[PDB]
């Protein structure tokens, strides 16, 4: 992003309001998705979602 | 999705559907004079390579 290099959160296309500010229109949160459809608060990835 | 309110023209304000950076032709005319130092646009400024 034109913030720069994020590593450890997976992009999401849906719009939350904004936790904790990444910067250049990005804002990251800590998630727990059960729309894996597998394990709810152990997600396939980091659980830090921009 | 129209833009007639009584005949006070906001054309020059609103922003302008027809452009990438969708800012109005006053915010357009604004963004072009003050470009000393700023480049007018972030086309590049987000990584500056
Ligand atoms: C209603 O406003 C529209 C613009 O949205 C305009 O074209 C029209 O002349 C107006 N009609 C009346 C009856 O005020």
């Amino acid at each position: 992003t034109r913030a720069g290099c994020l590593i450890g959160a997976e992009y999401v296309n849906n719009s939350y309001e904004c936790d904790i500010p990444i910067g250049a229109g990005i804002c990251a949160s800590y998630q727990t998705q059960t729309k894996s459809h597998g394990s709810a608060s152990s997600v396939a990835s980091q659980s830090i979602i921009a | 999705p129209i833009k007639y309110f009584g005949g006070f023209n906001f054309s020059q304000i609103l922003p302008d559907p027809s452009k990438p950076s969708k800012r109005s032709p006053i915010e357009d005319l604004l963004f072009n004079k003050v470009t000393l130092a700023d480049a007018g646009f972030i086309k590049q400024y987000g990584d500056c390579l």
